[PDB]
């Protein structure tokens, strides 16, 4: 019989996968703050590390990976692919400050659109409304018909053995408004889609399927080879780059996490990292699958009970 | 040659001291009579080994160490143990009754009874001391004893010794080793009562002694012998350099010129390598590169947490057996682009590496096997406050309902005692947090 | 890598190895407490 | 560290001589006083209970008010073992009655127990403190024996005073003014005690029983219970190991708050022996923290553990009790407090009781107790209301207000229970 607690009730996905622990009969879960848990689905913010794996007698997980923070901020994400050896790249948006590199990001500036985040052709303009500075892409991949942008969602697990699972199943997260180069069709964010849709698909939530059949009709090619071969490269360069300061190999507790990556797509197929972030929710359509499979290879490969991932 | 006098306060301090000295002993060729063979000025010398062993005209080379236990069984075993003949009686110091568990009866009622006579057998010693560096204190933080009367001596010592340094090898509480529930507030009271008053503190924490006596010894339940040994050889590891021969850490006030740049920042991490079983037939023998490597490895730490999580300020290497210094920068070097090891930004990133190269001594019979090489690492590393966070966190959950409380009220410590400990506590992890976290 | 202040003797040897330069209460205070 | 033994009244000097017997015997001291054991851990710590022609005498006061029960001792088994100025007693008894035993027949005797008490504790190196066996149901354990208790305070009021106190329960009952005396007697227990195992005869009979399968218990029986808690609560006294216990240690790791000093003992295997098959070691801790198998009648899931101290007898893998006492909580951690950290503690002792290879024995300080209180208080006050046989009292000089008194003190020690049932 195996303990664990819950400590993000706004969590989306852990509400499912706590849901499951139970429902097999071997899983009980304590109060939030009872240390003598085997698996802490923790909370965002401040999660107490350091108390974890001191209780004698007791194997200790937790779904988060201590460290994790330095990939799934926008700044220290740019600041992790400028610095690090082995991405400092081409996959990466140019990316640049505080309310410093402000006299590199003037250096370049001399099509000279950018994004600040943490939209313009006229540096003066966002300078002042501060945060990175990220070059915008003039040019993306257009879904037609409708002449509309869209970004690409991948949820990846990492387990306690520091095995990267891409889930099989991704989302397009599309724009119902044709993209004008000269700010709604300019993201696709979905709550902001369905408060500025359900036009073309059902919720401007696209899947594999549908977008591989498109890529076939339209451009004579697959998913797998124009997008999923580079998305492949990219999940696995930032997250290799990060194991040796992340990794619980040898620690005295063992994490595991899920990624969600945001994607870009350009006119010439080339796929772009725009950010990743440590605590995704899932697309409602896939939370049944996706969080059982959390349970399988993350949970019950540490904890036995009595592939949906491919493997990178 | 200056002297350093050891003081073993509470079972733990005592039964570790035994152990030390025990292994002192071997390691300088000092028969447990007391006979050296290889000491050939009869009576006298200022040798390193001087620093640690007196000698009589008779030969006989007496430890510079006091025992002292509130209750009389622990040190009764050193009496009439293997070593009686290395102590006189005056060293060996018991009360009548121990603190019961207790930081204010140690310290407050029974301390006020006993601190006299243990300040005038520690003047014995002085007074035979050409020139006295200071102290080496032994004590667990959770013993009545240990932290409540630990706590008294030290602000004792500070005033009677003003000018001297003062060293602390702390046994941190563990559950898995017998503690009491209210140790907690033992450790909070006394490392708050202690902490201006010691110059440089190593933890230990039983936790990570019995683990690596589980998965290292193969010793399913390891006993108190167990633990002392392994702890004793790490003690020995960071005594020698004020017992032999050499350059570094060579008197007690270089451990805080390169251990500790802030003083209240004064507990260094130590991580020792390899440890391994005795009754393992056939094991390679680990290399420079291998054994260096492991003193990155948690599992290998005296206090369990994680160093990458943090940012180091002064690190030590403390070689023994067969090593130069080449293979030691070849293994930096190569940990260098593979290990994340941040230094703060007013700090050189760097090492100070001793070597001696006598291998290290084992105690016939015991459970560890004899290593051509190993390595004791010192880093005063901000990732050791996540030892008091987790210490500091048990506290408060006890504090919030007062419980335990009234016994130590009842022996004439005030409640605001607590509280007053509790907030010195988190100012020194929001010293931590400062030096070693950026937002 | 430097490597500075090499001390050797017959027992062993110490240095420093730099990778990267950077960028009290009185005796009667205690026994009124007590 | 001397301890001080002292039985008074009838079930405290039978409850007292069976102690004797059972460690005698684990000790290897015979009932003439000469030591024939076999090992060495017998004599280590054996002052602790006994004074020394090479002979072990127990450090052992007899008190009673009549001379019926101590006559019974001197002629039992091990009676030539006590000290023979030890027994101390009078003529006219206590007739069942509190009063008599704390204000006139008792007060009358207590001083000749005191010069005995003295005694004892002037031949102690390092007096540790006391402990009284005694029923809180009848009057001369009850009423003198909470009396000596005040006494003893008085004259060491820096020592630790424990007791083994017997509750008393209908379904084993002498008198109907049973709840009068246990509830005059709990009030002094609050008060002038630092650690009391409660030792329910409710519990005991039940034991008896369902699980023994003895269909008329005696008095024999139940105390076959009790002297089997109380060698194992007290074997990290006697015994040198690991962890060399005393009365202020535990009454330091085992009592948060003053007045909460009540502890419920657990045994196992509970026996009545005949069987010879050993228990594995998940079945000791099994037995052990079941209801039926505690000492008093208070359903642990009632309430909540704020401590627990445990100690394993007999020769058995550490690493499996480590193991098991580990899995009862990490598997029921609801009914351990979150505010007392790590507070299960596991001893071992090599050498195991009479009779069995391996035994366990548990001590608790359980919120659960508060129900041993609210049965008592209950059966007080369905008499008291109707002030049903208080003449027996009023006729020794009470008056009511100290009955009054008493039931709010008792209430009060329920509802601080209760307090930290829902902390
Ligand atoms: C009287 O017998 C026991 C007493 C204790 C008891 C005792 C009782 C406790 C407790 C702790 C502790 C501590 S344990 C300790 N080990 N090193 C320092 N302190 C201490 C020690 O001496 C003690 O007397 C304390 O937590 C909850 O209940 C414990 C026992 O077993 C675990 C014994 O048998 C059950
Ligand atoms: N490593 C190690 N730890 C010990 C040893 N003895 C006790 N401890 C630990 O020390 C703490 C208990 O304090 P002790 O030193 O035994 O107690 P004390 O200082 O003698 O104080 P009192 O007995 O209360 O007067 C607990 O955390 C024990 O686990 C020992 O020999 N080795
Ligand atoms: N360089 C860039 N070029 C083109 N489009 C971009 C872009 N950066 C962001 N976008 C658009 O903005 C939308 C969301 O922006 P971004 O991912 O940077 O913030 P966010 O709302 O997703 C914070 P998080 O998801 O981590 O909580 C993307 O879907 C994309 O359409
Ligand atoms: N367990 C047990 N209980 C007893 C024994 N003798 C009496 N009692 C109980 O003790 C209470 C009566 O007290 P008793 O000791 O006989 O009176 P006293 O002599 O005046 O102290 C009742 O609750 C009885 O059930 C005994 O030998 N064992
Ligand atoms: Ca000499
Ligand atoms: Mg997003
Ligand atoms: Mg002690
Ligand atoms: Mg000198
Ligand atoms: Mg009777
Ligand atoms: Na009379």
């Amino acid at each position: 019989m195996y303990t664990f607690v819950v400590r993000d009730e706004n969590s989306s996905v852990y509400a499912e996968v706590s849901r499951l622990l139970l429902a097999t009969g071997q899983w009980k879960r304590l109060r939030k703050d009872n240390p003598r848990f085997n698996l802490m689905l923790g909370e965002r913010n401040r999660l107490p590390f350091g108390r974890l794996g001191h209780e004698p007698g007791l194997v200790q997980l937790v779904n988060y990976y201590r460290g994790a923070d330095k990939l799934c901020r926008k700044a220290s994400l740019v600041k992790l692919i400028k610095t690090s050896p082995e991405l400092s790249c081409t996959w990466f948006p140019e990316s640049y400050i505080y309310p410093d590199e402000r006299e590199v990001f003037l250096a370049a500036y001399n099509g000279n659109v950018w994004i600040a985040k943490s939209i313009s052709s006229e540096a003066s303009e966002l300078l002042d409304f501060i945060h990175v500075i990220q070059k915008y892409l003039e040019k993306p991949l257009l879904l037609e018909p409708g002449h509309r942008k869209f970004d690409i969602r991948s949820w990846v697990l990492v387990d306690h053995l520091y095995n990267i699972y891409l889930y099989r199943e991704g989302v397009l997260r599309t724009s119902s408004e044709p993209y004008n180069s000269a700010k709604t069709c300019h993201l696709t964010n979905h709550c902001i889609q369905k408060e500025y849709y359900g036009r073309y698909e059902e919720g401007n939530e696209m899947f594999f399927e549908e977008f591989n059949q498109y890529l076939m009709d339209a451009l004579n090619t697959t998913l797998e080879n124009s997008i999923l071969l580079q998305i492949k490269h990219i999940i696995r360069s930032c997250l290799m780059c990060i194991e040796p300061a992340i990794s619980t190999k040898h620690l005295h507790y063992q994490s595991f996490q899920l990624f969600g990556f945001d994607f870009m797509v350009d006119e010439e197929l080339k796929v772009w990292l725009i950010e990743v972030n440590g605590a995704p929710a899932c697309a409602q359509k896939l939370y049944a699958e996706l969080c059982q499979g959390i349970v399988d290879v993350a949970i019950s490969s540490v904890f036995p009970l009595a592939s949906i991932f491919i493997k990178l | 040659m200056r002297e350093c006098i050891s003081i073993h306060v509470g079972q733990a301090g005592v039964q570790i001291g035994n152990a030390c000295w025990e292994l002192y002993c071997l390691e300088h060729g000092i028969q447990p009579d007391g006979q050296m063979p290889s000491d050939k000025t009869i009576g006298g010398g200022d040798d390193s080994f001087n620093t640690f062993f007196s000698e009589t005209g008779a030969g006989k080379h007496v430890p510079r160490a006091v025992f002292v236990d509130l209750e009389p069984t622990v040190i009764d075993e050193v009496r009439t143990g293997t070593y009686r003949q290395l102590f006189h009686p005056e060293q060996l110091i018991t009360g009548k009754e121990d603190a019961a568990n207790n930081y204010a009866r140690g310290h407050y009622t029974i301390g006020k009874e006993i601190i006299d006579l243990v300040l005038d057998r520690i003047r014995k010693l002085a007074d035979q001391c050409t020139g006295l560096q200071g102290f080496l204190v032994f004590h667990s933080f959770g013993g009545g004893t240990g932290s409540g009367f630990t706590s008294l001596l030290m602000e004792r010592l500070s005033v009677d010794y003003g000018k001297k340094s003062k060293l602390e090898f702390s046994i941190y509480p563990a559950p898995q080793v017998s503690t009491a529930v209210v140790e907690p507030y033992n450790s909070i009271l006394t490392t708050h009562t202690t902490l201006e008053h010691s110059d440089c503190a190593f933890m230990v924490d039983n936790e990570a002694i019995y683990d690596i006596c589980r998965r290292n010894l193969d010793i399913e339940r390891p006993t108190y012998t167990n633990l002392n040994r392994l702890i004793s050889q790490i003690v020995s590891s960071i005594t020698a350099s004020l017992r032999f021969d050499g350059a570094l850490n060579v008197d007690l006030t270089e451990f805080q010129t390169n251990l500790v740049p802030y003083p209240r920042i004064h507990f260094p991490l130590a991580t020792y390598a390899p440890v391994i079983s005795a009754e393992k037939a056939y094991h390679e023998q680990l290399s420079v590169a291998e054994i260096t490597n492991a003193c990155f490895e948690p599992a290998n730490q005296m206090v369990k947490c994680d160093p990458r999580h943090g940012k180091y300020m002064a690190c030590c290497l403390l070689y023994r057996g067969d090593v130069v210094p080449k293979d030691v920068n070849a293994a930096i070097a190569t940990i260098k682009t593979k290990r994340s090891i941040q230094f703060v930004d007013w700090c050189p990133t760097g090492f100070k590496v001793g070597i001696n190269y006598q291998p290290p001594t084992v105690v016939p019979g015991g459970d560890l096997a004899k290593v051509q090489r190993a390595v004791c690492m010192l880093s005063n590393t901000t990732a050791i406050a996540e030892a008091w966070a987790r210490l500091d966190h048990k506290f408060d959950l006890m504090y919030a309902k007062r419980a335990f409380v009234h016994w130590y009220v009842g022996e004439g410590m005030e409640e605001g005692e607590f509280s007053e400990a509790r907030e010195d506590m988190a100012a020194l992890e929001k010293d931590y947090e400062e030096v070693g976290v950026d937002s | 890598m430097e490597v500075i202040e090499l001390n050797k003797c017959t027992s062993g040897q110490s240095f420093e190895v730099i990778l990267k330069p950077p960028s009290d209460p009185s005796l009667e205070e205690i026994q009124k407490k007590l | 560290r001397e301890i001080v033994h002292i039985q008074a009244g009838q079930c405290g000097n039978q409850i007292g001589a069976k102690f004797w017997e059972v460690i005698s015997d684990e000790h290897g001291i015979d009932p003439t006083g000469s030591y024939h054991g076999d090992s060495d851990l017998q004599l280590e710590r054996i002052n602790v209970y006994y004074n020394e022609g090479n002979k072990y005498v127990p450090r052992a006061i007899l008190v009673d008010l009549e001379p019926g029960t101590m006559d019974s001792v001197r002629s039992g088994p091990f009676g030539q073992i006590f000290r023979p100025d030890n027994f101390v007693f009078g003529q006219s008894g206590a007739g069942n009655n509190w009063a008599k035993g704390h204000y006139t027949e008792g007060a009358e005797l207590v001083d000749s127990v005191l010069d005995v008490v003295r005694k004892e504790s002037e031949s102690c190196d390092c007096l540790q403190g006391f402990q009284l066996t005694h029923s809180l149901g009848g009057g001369t354990g009850s009423g003198m024996g909470t009396l000596l208790i005040s006494k003893i305070r008085e004259e060491y009021p820096d020592r630790i005073m424990n007791t083994f106190s017997v509750m008393p329960s209908p379904k084993v009952s002498d008198t109907v003014v049973e709840p009068y005396n246990a509830t005059l007697s709990v009030h002094q227990l609050v008060e002038n005690t630092d650690e009391t195992y409660c030792i329910d005869n409710e519990a005991l009979y039940d034991i008896c029983f369902r699980t023994l399968k003895l269909t008329t218990p005696t008095y024999g029986d139940l105390n076959h219970l009790v002297s089997a808690t109380m060698s194992g609560v007290t074997t990290c006294l006697r015994f040198p190991g690991q962890l060399n216990a005393d009365l202020r240690k535990l009454a330091v790791n085992m009592v948060p708050f003053p007045r909460l000093h009540f502890f419920m003992p657990g045994f196992a295997p509970l026996t009545s022996s005949q069987q010879y098959r050993a228990l594995t070691v998940p079945e000791l801790t099994q037995q052990m923290f079941d209801s039926k198998n505690m000492m008093a009648a208070c359903d642990p899931r009632h309430g909540r553990y704020l401590t627990v101290a445990a100690i394993f007898r007999g020769r058995m893998s550490m690493k499996e009790v480590d193991e098991q006492m580990l899995n009862v909580q990490n598997k029921n951690s609801s009914y351990f407090v979150e505010w007392i950290p790590n507070n299960v503690k596991t001893a071992v002792c090599d050498i195991p009781p009479r009779g069995l290879k391996m035994s366990a024995t548990f001590i608790g300080n359980s919120t659960a107790i508060q129900e041993l209180f609210k049965r008592i208080s209950e059966q007080f006050t369905a008499m008291f209301r109707r002030k049903a046989f208080l003449h027996w009292y009023t006729g020794e000089g009470m008056d009511e207000m100290e009955f009054t008194e008493a039931e709010s003190n008792m209430n009060d020690l329920v509802s601080e229970y209760q307090q930290y049932q829902d902390a």
